[PDB]
């Protein structure tokens, strides 16, 4: 006769991890690549050089 | 509005001698409250943009 852990399993400790395993995220290939400028008109205009 | 009359003095068998009855009277009405409303929607984008 003895004191098996099942026995005492109601007073074992628990324990959750304090983090979500999860893929490490990317962001958008387009937001890195390319430059982008902050918009303050919903339809901003652009000037391009022709000759 | 009350109605008075002529009346006589001359006998107190005579009917034009009776003094005439009359009534005054009122009646109620009501000042009854009702609503006047409007929604007017718009987009948040609308309210971004505008100027």
């Amino acid at each position: 006769a003895d004191i098996s852990r099942a026995d005492a399993l109601a007073l074992l400790a628990t324990q959750e991890l304090d983090s979500i395993i999860k893929p490490e995220t990317s962001g958008s290939a387009a937001l890195a690549a390319f430059r982008s400028i902050r918009m303050s008109a919903g339809t901003v205009s652009m000037p391009v050089l022709a000759a | 509005l009350p109605t008075a009359g002529w009346v006589t003095d001359d006998t107190s068998g005579a009917a034009t001698g009776t003094k005439p009855t009359s009534k005054v009277s009122w009646t109620g009405k009501n000042l009854v409250a009702e609503e006047i409303a409007v929604i007017v929607p718009v987009h948040e984008n609308t309210i971004a943009d505008s100027r």
